[PDB]
DNA sequence: TTGTTGGGGTT
RNA sequence: CCCGCUUAAUUCAUUCAGAUCUGUAAUAGAACUGUCAUUCAACCCCAAAAGUGCUGAUAUAACCUUCACCAAUUAGGUUCAAAUAAGUGGUAAUGCGGGACAAAAGACUAUCGACAUUUGAUACACUAUUUAUCAAUGGAUGUCUUAUUUU
């Protein structure tokens, strides 16, 4: 009906855009929300305790504010019982970047 | 009441069954669903399509798939999608039309294998459908409902739902069997008399020894305690003791002994074989004779059996009355003749569980439940008498005597003691050696044929004047990797020859394989004979001598490669038919299946890739039916391809390297075809077929020349020709004999049973032995020059007719399989020639006097056995019959219900369905009453049947004749209103009605009949 | 460690091999479709019993070993292994069609399974064993495959029977895709 | 002999007649259970007067049945070895067994006191089942089972659950027992006094 | 014949040129460097309150870089759901309408919607991963396959 | 369905049609008129249409097609034959099923041709009719593949790879030689 | 390491 | 008819294969050892699921009658019951002993909850089983007397 396009970056993507909407998936924090990437954490709209009990995980889409900061517009959470890998995410991330690829993830 | 008719439509059969409850034609189920109206517009092909579909469904349904008008009916998916999408829904269930030849994965559907009915699947016609039903409706339609369609005159094919094949379809003791057949051919024989070295009476010889080979009877699954195990090897000991003390020798040479000339017997014998020039001729009959006219006789082989068995068996191990028992059905069991069996409930029902010593009983169950040890103890004496049979009686009649059946005589048994058949065997494969057969060494044949094909194995027939060999080749070699014997490889070359085979009437010769032809050859002969002005007739008759082993293969492959009657390429389709039984259209109690009406057979076909106009790639099946009555085909994914290339290498192997195998001496036929393969019986008549067409021009124009009408027929080798003209017959017989004396054939007996006299020296046939009679009897038949009608031959002696009657019989379902056994015997010649064309009325009444006549005393055996067990003691016929004098009425019972299924038979083989519905019922009730009034008056004087049952027989029959002459009476009046316009034929059976006077008494009739 | 491989690659090197070559593979493929119109179990005996002689009334006798045993059910299945690729038509043998039935409901032992579906297929409850087999689809797992160029009744044919099966780890079927497009893109 | 012929012939005929074996009727019972009425020969050679006028088997057999063939009431033929006439000429230790799950069924405890092997009579009421016997050894030979040295405890199973039995019944009871057994006694002859002077 | 695991940016870029240039072969199969007609994808399935469909139950599948319209089917003879929409309705209705990515091999055809056949929850990030990949090197396989 | 196929034996049916072909031309121009036949021999023209007989009827299964070069596959066990067709008309009369690929059809009638490339003779052949008999869906791999359109190249491919294929090479590579023997 | 009854005719 | 008891004598013969021995003229004779194999022929054709119009007529019919067994031939009665008969053909028999309750009965205060049936129900069984318990029911079982070995 309507494209509602949320990419995925990294951590330094997130201060390098200045300004869009994009999806970050990572692993909550344990201490209003906030999120460990990767080591480095960051803050987010969404209750710290209104989620539920059995995640371990987040993914948001929303518009990234400055930095450390991100405003969620969308959040999926689900139960992984395994320990997620984030250097083949890297991977797909950055391959996502190049250019022989790019006509595959988004348009122009 | 409900006869049975000679057209239907299958609507009215599926409407009348039970675990249906809705079926219609397409047509309506979609003016009912509202799909389309009745003013629509579509060309005759397919509205005639929508006409004659049928439908079926467990469930009405007219509901579910009402017209929601919300979605359009605009498609765009091909029908090999929606089809596909249809098998995806059925998931993992495994049985429907649609889903034969394909295979599923994830989400696609994967064919793999030759459906023919799809061809009308994916057709243009459901292309059709599919348009008018949109998919979502087609996808189901294709699984809740069952659907045929007319592609032949009247038989239906079923392309999409479930197949009928699924509507044809706490554990017991179920007591051993006796090996009976394993007494009957032996060949071995040793120097000192006895059982065999590998029984275990002379395994390497205390009890271990016995242990080590009574390994299945010793630890078996029903001695209780350790203790009975170890009294019954205790027993098996003391059995094997005192059977080592027997003098063999005397103990045959008392009641059972060789001839006393038997030294001349081996003397002439070994004189025949030793000369070395071609010996005598009826000093070998008369040895021969001599030989066959020393087998013992049932009293003294008994007597040497009881001899045998009361010194090798202790006493107590059966009880002192059982073992008594035991002996004296002994000899039942050896009198039996060749294809029955004895049961061990038969020994059983007769004895006493109690009377035996040696048992032993754990709980003390004797007395508080005592019917529990009184099976759990037949599930021992059971176990006793089979080790006793099938391990004493067995082997001594294997080894110690040869048991056979003679030629003529029929199904009886006959022991030949040991060294008179090794004789016969020395002088048979002396005699033999002459004149087909040749010994043959083992590199004579070559590798290939040795590693492709099975060996052979003759068996040896005492007759009269001579032997009889019979070839098995029902084995395969354990080594070389082949899995079939001779008859399962050449199956196929069988198809195509009986695909040929179907065409030999009118095309390549003169020749006939069944009734159904001769049946058509007489109508025809009849009506020409009729035509003319029924003159006087003559006939002659005449057979080949040993017709499979005088054909060369020279000819054979030759006219096989050059004639054009077998195609080159040919493939093989395997599919099943259901045709409808003689059952009665049941009138509408509540469980009405299929089975209850339709016959399931499981038929193959060969068809060509050619344009024959009989189109056999878009039925799938080519069926003969004799009347309009429904019936379903639905096809199957084994085809197969044959070329005529390996049917040349089989007739060129079949024909060359025949290898047969005779008491460990290989033998190799000469010239000729093996008597004894399924493709034999076409090949012999398609080689004589070509010889005697190139012979006889002068047959097919001899009608018109000068005008005589004439007949030949000719099955495999019994000849047969009638005429009007005697000068035919003649130039017919020198023809015959000219052929025979070109190509190299030769007459059995010069036995030209003809009907006329004629000097046989004017044609150089002197040596002809002309037989004249005034009655044609030709294979089983009666031909009555007279008036050209048929009927069969019976033997006409209780003794006679006994020898070929072998009951078998179990208290399991009675009612079942004696009732058919008997339906069988009425219908097993009867309804072949009871065609009304063929015989005037007078001769029906006739031939089902005779044969009801003759299947009586062919019953009357399973009658006595009947009476032999007790059905007070069974509730299963207790609870229904009564329980004093059940076995009477259970008796009278079984033989009305036969006598009334076997009578609807003939009263519709004998009409057509337009005559009134009287002249119908008189027949049926004097059918019936002839039938009872033969079986009546030949019980009326038997011992077990005199006092209770002769009653109620002669009841019933009063209530036939009764209603008989109220029928005959009432049809006079019936007329009287004229509201009947009469044929000819209900004409000629209204004065067959009243010449005879059937209004008073049947007594100006039964003269008429009775004389044979 | 092992070096894994999809399913169009087994089918090149099966059917392009020389009769009578047996050779395993590693594959992250799905089973599917188990068939059941075949026969689903035959007998055995302990000691590889070749063949225990049949009786009706369930009576059973060996000669392998020269006892009185109880006959033994061993169930072999036939089902489709896939990937992103391909299909290969597999066999399975009874210790494996057990694990499926055990991984799928757990109620029934490593022995059971031959026994519930003789019994299911007897008493005249199949809907059950369907339904079983039916929840079985698109079950992910790791197989270990084996194939074999034989022939049959003279003709030349080619079978895969199963080896190995295991529950799968997406961190390595990532890691292995990740290396085979990083070659990929080197080339 | 042609003589002994004639003698048989008319000793047969007045041993024959049922005018004499009624009154007598010594043989009338073996004609009676005769096969067909037909006794064999060897019947008349278990007399007397026989044997001394007779001064093998078969050779008197044949000779009797010679003897017959003459006579008029008699029949001989077929060299059958039985003859008949052509006429009809027609005219202290007991026990009781407490704690018994009440509603038990007569053939559970029938059976469970059967399994000892020998016979009883037993009579239940709720609970109370006086059980006798009609040997008095009975009590020492089934003791060692019914006093189950195993348990020590005078057990008997049923329909699922242990109920308890006396070793030995106070001899008062006992004695209230024999005139309960010596009353259903003379409550029978009673029963069949009146019965045998209803009608 | 074969699946290709591709998003739901693709497919509507798919759908896009080929509903956009109607000049191929009258084959409904669709053209991505060859015919194919089924296809996996993982994305985020929510439910689309319709109006009164009866005979389809209509969904959709929300992903990082598009949004589409996928359709569902029901047995006819009885309007009941199969088990992979069962389950989901469970899991989904108990842990209180919290959504979760599901994994769904589907079956697109022109000129009609996007029938879906099955899917199955997943419960761990790495399938996304994973998926991608398979996405890049399943390109690759057909790319190549063309020149 | 391998068996069904693979017993046709259809080199047979070949052998004999391209040995009556030869024998039929070289006898039927045996004139000599060397003016006549070079007068005859032109360049990419049919000297020579031999329809094969009533009982080479193989049957077979299509892998693949090609409209506009008319090309059409055939194959059946280990071989795959790549032959000819007439035209469109063709696969309007065999009243294929779905789609031309994947089905079982019998030959009703298909013919040799004979035609004269660059400096030598050329062996073609023609399917004339067809009709679909069944549909089967089965990925079969032929090892080894023959074609009638490249000449003795054509043909000559994986000839040592079987005395069937090596002997028609054989006989394909004789009645070339007899061909440009005689007329040349 | 997988792939059940017995008639009638003819030889 | 039923019941108990009872049935002997050296070989009538010794295929096939092997190894010996004696003599041998191409033969003969003597002693010995080893020993069923998957045991079932095929073709054509025909049938093959779980209910009487319970049954009034034609004495010119139906039954009944005879000393082993059964079956095919002769004579006499008989009208819904029963009567004694005569030939012929095929299967079957060693001898020894045993065969007066015989019924209209009465008496037995003989026996009897352990009598004895006959109906029911409940149990264990069933492919043609000879039972147990309870209930109701009343008679049941042995003797004497109308009784004398030419039995
Ligand atoms: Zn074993």
């Amino acid at each position: 009906q309507e494209q509602v396009m949320y990419p995925r970056i990294l951590f330094e993507q997130m201060a390098q855009f200045r300004g869009k909407k994009v999806t970050v998936v990572g692993n909550v924090c344990n201490e209003s929300l906030v999120i460990e990437f990767g080591q480095h954490v960051v803050i987010d709209n969404y209750r710290r305790v209104d989620l539920n009990n059995t995640t371990k995980f987040v993914e948001i889409r929303g518009v990234v504010l400055n930095q450390n900061i991100v405003s969620c517009e969308e959040l999926t959470e689900f139960e992984q019982k395994d320990p997620f890998d984030f250097d083949t995410y890297s991977k797909l991330i950055h391959l996502s970047q190049s250019d022989k690829l790019s006509s595959l993830f988004t348009d122009q | 009441k409900q006869m049975l008719t000679r057209k239907e439509d299958l609507l009215t059969v599926l409407k009348q069954i039970s675990a249906l409850k809705y079926v219609s034609n397409l047509y309506e189920f979609l003016l009912a669903t509202e799909k389309i109206v009745q003013t629509s517009e579509l060309d005759t092909q397919f509205q005639e399509f929508l006409t004659t579909t049928i439908i079926a469904s467990e469930q009405n349904l007219v509901e579910n798939y009402k017209q929601k008008y919300n979605q359009p009916n605009f498609s765009q998916l091909t029908i090999k999608q929606v089809i596909d999408d249809s098998i995806i829904l059925l998931g993992n269930k495994q049985n429907y039309v649609q889903q034969i030849g394909t295979t599923t994965i994830g989400f696609y559907v994967e064919y793999e294998n030759i459906n023919l009915s799809r061809q009308t699947l994916y057709s243009s016609n459901f292309r059709n459908l599919l348009n008018i039903f949109g998919e979502e409706d087609f996808k189901y339609f294709l699984i809740d409902f069952l659907v045929f369609t007319k592609v032949e005159q009247n038989g239906y094919l079923q392309v999409a739902g479930v197949c009928l094949n699924q509507y044809f379809s706490e554990n017991q003791y179920i007591y051993p069997e006796i090996q009976r057949s394993q007494i009957f051919y032996c060949n071995h024989m040793g120097r000192e008399p006895g059982v065999f070295k590998s029984s275990f009476f002379n395994y390497s010889e205390p009890q271990t020894i016995i242990k080590k080979t009574l390994l299945k009877e010793y630890q078996s699954k029903n001695f209780s305690c350790q203790e009975e195990r170890d009294l019954f090897l205790e027993f098996t000991e003391k059995i094997v003791q005192n059977f080592h003390n027997i003098n063999f020798n005397y103990l045959l040479k008392k009641f059972c002994k060789l001839p006393e000339n038997y030294q001349s017997l081996k003397s002439q014998v070994k004189q025949i074989v030793q000369s070395e020039n071609k010996a005598n001729q009826q000093s070998c009959e008369n040895l021969f004779n001599s030989l066959y006219d020393t087998e013992i006789s049932y009293k003294q082989i008994t007597n040497f059996l009881r001899q045998i068995i009361q010194n090798c068996v202790p006493n107590q191990l059966l009880g002192k009355k059982n073992f008594k028992v035991f002996l004296e059905k002994l000899y039942e069991f050896v009198q039996m003749k060749r294809f029955e069996n004895q049961k061990v409930l038969d020994y059983i029902c007769f004895m006493d569980v109690f009377d035996v010593e040696w048992f032993v009983d754990l709980k003390n169950q004797k007395f508080t439940q005592k019917r529990k040890y009184i099976s759990d103890k037949r599930k021992i004496l059971g176990d006793l008498i089979v080790f006793i049979i099938n391990k004493i009686v067995i082997p001594v009649l294997r080894y110690n005597f040869y048991i056979t059946e003679k030629h003529k005589e029929g199904s009886q048994i006959f022991y030949y003691r040991k060294p008179i058949w090794k004789l016969v065997s020395k002088l048979t494969i002396v005699k033999l050696e002459e004149e087909n057969l040749e010994k043959v060494e083992e590199k004579l044949i070559p590798e290939d044929s040795f590693q492709k094909y099975p060996q052979g194995k003759l068996r040896i027939i005492p007759k009269k004047g001579s032997f009889r060999p019979i070839m098995t080749f029902l084995r395969k070699d354990k080594q070389k990797n082949i899995k079939l014997n001779l008859n399962q490889i050449l199956m196929d070359s069988q198809l195509v020859f009986r695909n040929l085979k179907d065409m030999l009437g009118q095309k390549i010769g003169y020749s006939v394989f069944d009734n159904k032809q001769i049946s058509e050859k007489f109508a025809q002969f009849i009506e020409k004979w009729k035509n003319k002005g029924r003159p006087q007739l003559y006939y002659v008759t005449l057979d080949i001598k040993k017709c499979y082993d005088s054909i060369d293969q020279m000819k054979l492959l030759n006219f096989f490669n050059q004639s054009d009657l077998i195609q080159d390429t040919y493939f093989i389709n395997k599919y099943l038919l259901f045709q409808r039984n003689k059952r009665p259209l049941l009138q509408i109690m509540d469980n009405i299946n299929f089975p209850y009406y339709f016959n399931l057979k499981e038929r193959q076909i060969a068809y060509s890739l050619y344009d024959d106009d009989d189109q056999i790639l878009q039925k799938g099946f080519k069926e003969i039916q004799s009347d309009d009555r429904p019936f379903i085909v639905i096809n199957q994914d084994k085809p197969r391809c044959i070329t005529k290339d390996i049917i040349h290498n089989h007739l060129k192997h079949i024909s060359q390297y025949n290898v047969i195998s005779f008491n460990k001496v290989k033998f190799r036929q000469k010239r000729g075809i093996p008597q004894g393969l399924n493709i034999s019986g076409v090949l012999c008549s398609f080689y004589f077929g070509k010889l005697e067409e190139e012979y006889t021009q002068f047959l097919k124009n001899a009608e018109q020349v000068n005008g005589s009408i004439n007949l030949l027929m000719r099955l495999t080798d019994d000849y047969l020709f009638i005429s009007d003209s005697q000068q035919n017959a003649l130039n017919l017989i020198v023809q015959l004999q000219n052929c025979a004396n070109n190509n190299g054939f030769m007459f059995n007996d010069q036995k030209i049973t003809t009907n006329f006299q004629f000097p046989q020296e004017d044609y150089n046939l002197e040596h002809f032995k002309i037989s004249v009679q005034n009655e044609c009897q030709w294979i089983g038949k009666s031909i009555d020059m007279n008036t050209l009608e048929i009927k069969s031959i019976q033997k006409q002696t209780q003794q006679e007719i006994n020898q070929t009657i072998n009951v078998a019989i179990s208290i399991k379902n009675l009612k079942s399989q004696l009732k058919n056994k008997l339906r069988s015997l009425f219908l097993n010649q009867l309804i072949d020639y009871f065609n009304p064309n063929i015989n005037s009325f007078e001769g029906l009444c006739r031939q089902l006097y005779h044969h009801s006549k003759a299947t009586v005393m062919k019953f009357y055996p399973f009658m006595t056995k009947l009476f032999q067990i007790d059905l007070k003691k069974s509730k299963q016929y207790s609870v229904q019959y009564g329980k004093e004098n059940t076995n009477e009425n259970f008796l009278k019972d079984i033989l009305y219900y036969t006598v009334e299924d076997v009578c609807k038979i003939l009263c519709y083989l004998q009409f057509e369905d337009e005559i009134n519905s009287n002249i119908k019922e008189i027949f049926k009730n004097l059918y019936s009453w002839i039938m009872w009034d033969i079986i009546v008056s030949y019980l009326k004087k038997k011992k077990q049947f005199k006092g209770y049952l002769n009653k109620l027989l002669q009841k019933i029959r009063k209530s036939r004749f009764f209603y008989l002459k109220e029928g005959c009476k009432s049809l006079q009046l019936i007329l009287s209103q004229q509201k009947y316009q009469l044929n000819k034929k209900e004409l000629e059976a209204i004065e067959f009605i009243d010449l005879n006077n059937l209004i008073q008494d049947i007594k100006t009739l039964i003269p008429k009949i009775s004389a044979k | 460690q092992r070096i894994y491989s999809s399913i169009e690659e087994i089918i090149q090197q099966a059917q392009a091999s020389e009769i009578g070559q047996k050779k395993e593979f590693y594959v992250y493929g799905n089973l599917v479709s188990i068939q059941m119109k075949n026969k689903l179990y035959y007998y055995r005996c302990t000691c590889q019993g070749k063949s225990v002689l049949k009786y009706h009334g369930d009576s059973f006798f060996c000669e392998s070993c020269q006892q009185f045993i109880n006959p033994q059910v061993h169930l072999m299945l036939r089902a489709f292994v896939q990937d992103s690729t391909g299909t290969i038509p597999v066999m399975i043998f009874d210790q494996q069609s057990s694990q499926l039935i055990n991984q799928i409901d757990p109620s029934i032992h490593v022995q059971e399974a031959g026994q519930y579906v003789k019994n299911c297929i007897e008493n005249g409850q199949e809907e059950i064993i369907r339904q079983l087999f039916s929840k079985l689809d698109f079950a992910r797992f790791i197989f270990e495959i084996q194939f074999e160029n034989k022939e049959f009744n003279n003709e030349q044919e080619i079978a895969y029977k199963v080896l190995k099966i295991e529950k799968e780890n997406i961190k390595e079927e990532s890691k292995y895709l990740l290396k085979k497009l990083e070659h990929l893109i080197n080339n | 002999e042609l003589d002994i012929k004639e003698s048989l012939k008319l000793q047969m005929e007045y041993y024959f007649c049922d005018t004499n074996l009624t009154h007598d009727s010594y043989l009338r019972g073996i004609i009676s259970k005769s096969p067909k009425n037909c006794v064999d020969i060897k019947v008349f050679l278990k007399f007397n007067k026989i044997q001394q006028i007779l001064k093998s088997k078969k050779d008197l057999i044949h000779l009797i049945r010679d003897s017959l063939k003459e006579s008029k009431i008699l029949k001989v033929k077929m060299d059958s070895l039985k003859v008949k006439r052509r006429f009809p000429f027609n005219l202290n230790c007991l026990i009781k067994i407490i704690n018994i799950p009440q509603g038990t069924l007569k053939a559970e405890v029938v059976l469970a006191v059967r399994h000892l092997g020998y016979e009883f009579y037993c009579d239940y009421i709720d609970g109370q089942a006086m059980i006798r016997f009609q040997n008095s050894d009975e009590q020492r030979l089934a003791i060692q089972k019914l006093l189950n040295h195993n348990n020590n405890k005078l057990q008997i199973e049923i329909r699922g659950q242990i109920c308890d039995v006396i070793s030995t019944i106070p001899e008062d009871e006992e004695k209230n027992y024999w005139n309960y057994i010596k009353f259903k006694k003379n409550e029978f002859r009673k029963f069949f006094f009146m019965k045998k002077q209803q009608k | 014949q074969i699946t290709v695991p591709l998003n739901c940016f693709m497919i509507n870029q798919i759908v896009k040129a080929a509903k956009e240039n109607p000049q191929a072969h009258s084959g409904n199969h669709y053209e991505w460097y060859g015919a194919f007609e089924n296809a996996i994808i993982t994305a985020k399935f929510e439910f689309l309150q319709s109006i009164n469909d009866s005979p389809k139950i209509m969904g959709k599948l929300s992903d990082s870089t598009g949004c589409i319209e996928v359709v569902i089917q029901k047995s006819k003879m009885s309007d009941e759901l199969p088990e992979f929409v069962q389950a989901y309705e469970i899991e989904l209705q108990n842990n209180g309408n919290r959504h979760k990515y599901v994994r769904a091999m589907l079956k697109m055809r022109k000129n009609a919607q996007i029938q879906l056949l099955y899917f199955s929850i997943v419960n761990d990030a790495n399938e996304i991963s994973r998926h991608g990949l398979d996405l890049c090197l399943r390109y690759l396989q057909r790319k190549h396959g063309i020149e | 369905m391998k068996l069904l196929l693979q017993n046709q034996n259809i080199f047979q049916k070949l052998k004999n049609t391209l040995n009556g072909c030869i024998k039929k031309f070289y006898d039927t121009y045996q004139d000599l008129e060397q003016m006549q036949k070079f007068e005859m021999i032109v360049e990419d023209k049919l000297l020579f249409r031999y329809s094969c007989s009533q009982s080479e009827m193989f049957s077979a299964q299509i892998q693949a097609h090609y409209l506009e070069k008319r090309v059409l596959q055939l194959t059946d066990g280990n071989v795959k034959y790549i032959v000819n067709f007439r035209d469109k008309g063709v696969l309007d009369k065999a009243n294929f099923f779905d789609t031309p690929n994947n089905s079982l059809v019998i030959i009703r009638q298909w013919s040799y041709e004979i035609y004269y490339t660059k400096n030598t003779f050329q062996i073609n052949l023609v399917i004339d009719e067809m009709r679909c008999i069944d549909i089967i869906t089965t990925i079969f791999y032929c090892k080894l593949e023959l074609d009638f359109t490249q000449g003795i190249k054509g043909i000559s491919k994986s000839s040592s790879f079987s005395n069937q294929i090596y002997e028609y090479s054989a006989q394909y590579y004789k009645a070339i030689q007899l061909l440009k023997k005689l007329l040349i």
